[PDB]
C-alpha cells in the first residue's frame, strides 16, 4: 500500500 | 526469514516535450508486485503478481489515486529543484524516491526508511528513528524546513510503523505459496586453466529464492577473499536468482581451496571440490 | 552530474543445452542516468522480439534492467548483448559465454 502523500513537495 | 516492503519511484524530465517519464514499482522482498508507468495506456496501478490480483476495486482506485499524486509531486519538484540549483531547462534531470519497511522472522517491525535523490545523488532522507531529516546540502536544507513545517516525518512514521507493516503481512499471507518459499541453490563447479599452470575455479549458485546468499572460496579452510572474483546476484528472469564466485589457483593445489555456500533454503551449508 | 557506467551480464535463464528452448538474459545495472539502449544480438544481428523489466534501482540509486528473450541455443550460433549509454563513448558488446 502506497503512502498517502499530500503536499509533500520539496 | 526477514521480509520487507519497498516502493521505488523515478521521474525523468524531458526538456522539450512536457510530461516527465515516471515509473513506480512496489516490491515485497525481491518480488515485484505492482507497477505504474506514465507511458502505458491504462494510467492505472497494474498488478505484477497473482496474489495481488485478488484485491478489489477499492484497492486499485486508492493505489492509482496515490500513485498519480506521487507523479504530480515529482513533476513539480523537477521544476523546483531546477530553480534551487539554477539549472537551464535544456537538460534532463532525475528525481528518485525510495521508501518502505522491514520486519523480522516474527514479522515484527524492524525499521523504516524514506529517502529522496536528485540526479542520482542523496538529496534528503528520513533518519533512523523517523522523527528527523538529514539534508544533503543547502537546497535539501530548505526542503527540510518545508517538510518539518508540514510534519511529513510524522506522517511517514505513522505510515511506516503501522500501515506499511500491516499490509506487508497481508501480502505475505495472501501470497504465501510464493513469498514464503525457499528454493535452495542448485549448485556446481566448473574448471578452466588459461594456459596450463594456473586454473580458474567457478562456483555456481542457481535457481534460488530468496535472493540473499553467501558464496565464498577458502584457502586451507582459512578465509581467502582477495584473490577471488564475484558477480552481483542477478535475476534468472523467472523469479529465482543466480550468482557465481571464482578464484585463480596454481594447477596442482586446488584441494586446499573449497567453495562455501550458505542459504536459507539449505538444511546445511554446502561445500564444493573438483 | 554524477553519471555511472552500466555493468553488463549476458547469461541464460537455465543451464543451456543445445536444442531446447530457453531464455537469454542481458542484465544491465549500476548505471546513471536511466536512458539506455539494449539490443540482444543473434550472430551479430538484432533480435526483434525482446521484453524488459520495469525500470528500478539499487540502494545507491544506480538503475538496473533485465532484457530477456527466448532462444534455442545451437552449438554454432553466436549470442551477445549490445549496450549504449551516455557514459559509454562506444557501444559495448558482451558475448554470451555459455561455459563460463
Amino acid at each position: 500500500l502506497l503512502f498517502n502523500i499530500l503536499g509533500g513537495w520539496v | 526469514g526477514s521480509h520487507s516492503m519497498r516502493y521505488f519511484f523515478t521521474s525523468v524530465s524531458r526538456p522539450g516535450r512536457g510530461e516527465p517519464r515516471f515509473i513506480a514499482v512496489g516490491y515485497v522482498d525481491d518480488t515485484q508486485f505492482v507497477r505504474f508507468d506514465s507511458d502505458a495506456a491504462s494510467q492505472r496501478m497494474e498488478p505484477r503478481a497473482p496474489w495481488i490480483e485478488q484485491e478489489g476495486p477499492e484497492y486499485w482506485d486508492g493505489e492509482t489515486r496515490k500513485v498519480k499524486a506521487h507523479s504530480q509531486t515529482h513533476r513539480v519538484d523537477l521544476g523546483t529543484l531546477r530553480g534551487y540549483y539554477n539549472q537551464s531547462e535544456a537538460g534532463s534531470h532525475t528525481v528518485q524516491r525510495m521508501y518502505g519497511c522491514d520486519v523480522g522472522s516474527d514479522w515484527r517491525f524492524l525499521r523504516g526508511y524514506h529517502q529522496y535523490a536528485y540526479d542520482g545523488k542523496d538529496y534528503i532522507a528520513l533518519k533512523e528513528d523517523l522523527r528527523s531529516w538529514t539534508a544533503a546540502d543547502m537546497a535539501a536544507q530548505t526542503t527540510k524546513h518545508k517538510w518539518e513545517a508540514a510534519h511529513v516525518a510524522e506522517q511517514l512514521r505513522a505510515y511506516l510503523e503501522g500501515t506499511c507493516v500491516e499490509w506487508l503481512r497481508r501480502y505475505l499471507e495472501n501470497g504465501k505459496e510464493t513469498l514464503q518459499r525457499t528454493d535452495a541453490p542448485k549448485t556446481h563447479m566448473t574448471h578452466h586453466a588459461v594456459s596450463d599452470h594456473e586454473a580458474t575455479l567457478r562456483c555456481w549458485a542457481l535457481s534460488f529464492y530468496p535472493a540473499e546468499i553467501t558464496l565464498t572460496w577458502q584457502r586451507d579452510g582459512e578465509d581467502q577473499t582477495q584473490d577471488t572474483e564475484l558477480v552481483e546476484t542477478r535475476p534468472a528472469g523467472d523469479g529465482t536468482f543466480q550468482k557465481w564466485v571464482a578464484v585463480v589457483v596454481p594447477s596442482g593445489q586446488e584441494q586446499r581451496y573449497t567453495c562455501h555456500v550458505q542459504h536459507e533454503g539449505l538444511p546445511k551449508p554446502l561445500t564444493l571440490r573438483w | 552530474m554524477i553519471q555511472r557506467t552500466p555493468k553488463i551480464q549476458v547469461y541464460s535463464r537455465h543451464p543451456a543445452e543445445n536444442g531446447k528452448s530457453n531464455f537469454l538474459n542481458c542484465y544491465v545495472s549500476g548505471f546513471h542516468p536511466s536512458d539506455i539502449e539494449v539490443d540482444l544480438l543473434k550472430n551479430g544481428e538484432r533480435i526483434e522480439k525482446v521484453e524488459h523489466s520495469d525500470l528500478s534501482f539499487s540502494k545507491d540509486w544506480s538503475f538496473y534492467l533485465l532484457y530477456y528473450t527466448e532462444f534455442t541455443p545451437t552449438e554454432k550460433d553466436e549470442y551477445a548483448c549490445r549496450v549504449n549509454h551516455v557514459t559509454l563513448s562506444q557501444p559495448k558488446i558482451v558475448k554470451w559465454d555459455r561455459d563460463m
